[PDB]
DNA sequence: CATGGGTGCGCCAGACAGGG
DNA sequence: CCCTGTCTGGCGTCCTCTCACCCCATG
């Protein structure tokens, strides 16, 4: 809902699962790109702690 | 010999610290332990003294190395390494297509109201470049000629 | 240079046909070159109508055709956004080439 | 325009080492 | 293994009435 101004004044579980459906994504792309293995253990452990 | 390694930066600044990274290695002059840096990851030709480790964890908007510790960081383990050179070629001439399509062949459209539609090409004009085809709207075909990429192949 | 070629058989089903489709294109895009016709088709064919008999009785029959095109004049992104699943004339054939 | 990352609380209690 | 020290977690009164202020930043 917004406020009195009109801007949105967001939630926090829209943060959290906004987070990691960026994260998710980005790490399906890297797993279309075939990274190497560091960059896809640091992708995972981003969608982890996400 | 020079091994890779990779870099995280504030993702957005990426081009940013990449300049800030040269500066610091022609400002320390530890000219001969650096080759080249590649552009949220950042790739950097190097070798590994604990001064040079510092040099670049010094540059500032950079987090850290990404490896297995943090005393011995990893060499990016890059499986493509000649199909990488040939994948850096493929964006650079980029494969593109002129007119694929064949009569009687189904074809997807995504561009134009005709977007989220399929058809079959009729005709085809690869002199042109453009195909024939025509959508279902409404019933009634709808014969429209489209670019090889504004349609895909079914 | 887009070609609305619209094919049927009659001039008294197409006459509403040719209103509807540069009237709602004036809304959206408001770019046309007006109707411009062509010739009316016939296809006449004369058939025998006794049973075993009798090469006299010969009725004409024709199978009429008219064929009306609306060339807009600019290719829009909102003529034939409102106008892609739509047409009012019903049993028609649309040739919408863009 | 849209995204991207301090240093003043105190007791209980049980799990994890750490001697013991 | 049997006791001893450490390390992290879990917790701390209820109703109300105003106020003020809620992400930069920028190529």
């Amino acid at each position: 809902v917004p406020l009195d101004g009109g801007r949105f004044a967001t939630s926090d579980l829209n943060d959290l699962y906004r987070r990691v459906i960026n994260r998710n994504n980005r790490l399906k792309r890297l797993l279309d790109l075939a990274a190497p293995d560091i960059i896809v253990r640091n992708e995972k452990r981003m969608l982890q702690e996400a | 010999k020079k091994r890779w390694y990779v870099v995280q930066a504030f993702s957005g600044f990426e081009g940013r610290v990449a300049t800030s990274l040269r500066e610091h290695i022609k400002l320390h002059n530890m000219e001969d332990l650096f080759g080249e840096v590649m552009v949220g990851y950042v790739l950097v030709q190097m070798v590994m003294n604990d001064a040079s480790w510092h040099l670049v964890r010094s540059v500032p908007r950079v987090m850290g190395f990404i490896g297995g510790t943090s005393d011995r960081p990893a060499p990016i383990s890059d499986k493509e390494v000649d199909a990488i050179m040939n994948r850096l070629q493929q964006v650079g001439d980029k494969p593109r297509p002129k007119t694929l399509f064949e009569p009687g062949e189904m074809v997807r459209v995504n561009d134009g109201p005709f977007a989220d539609f399929n058809g079959v090409v009729e005709e085809v004009d690869y002199e042109k470049s453009r195909l024939k085809v025509s959508v279902s709207i409404f019933g009634r075909a709808t014969p429209v000629e489209l670019d090889f990429s504004q349609v895909e192949k079914a | 240079r887009i070609r609305i070629r619209l094919k049927a058989f009659d001039h008294r089903l197409i006459d509403q046909a040719t209103a509807e489709i540069v009237e709602t294109a004036k809304r959206t895009g408001a770019q046309v070159r007006g109707p411009i016709p062509l010739p009316t088709r016939k296809e006449r064919f004369t058939v025998l109508i006794s049973p075993h008999v009798n090469k006299d009785a010969r009725d004409q029959y024709e199978i009429r055709t008219h064929l009306r095109l609306v060339d807009i004049v600019e290719p829009t992104e909102k003529t034939v956004d409102a106008l892609m699943r739509l047409d009012l004339a019903a049993g028609v054939d649309v040739q919408i080439s863009l």
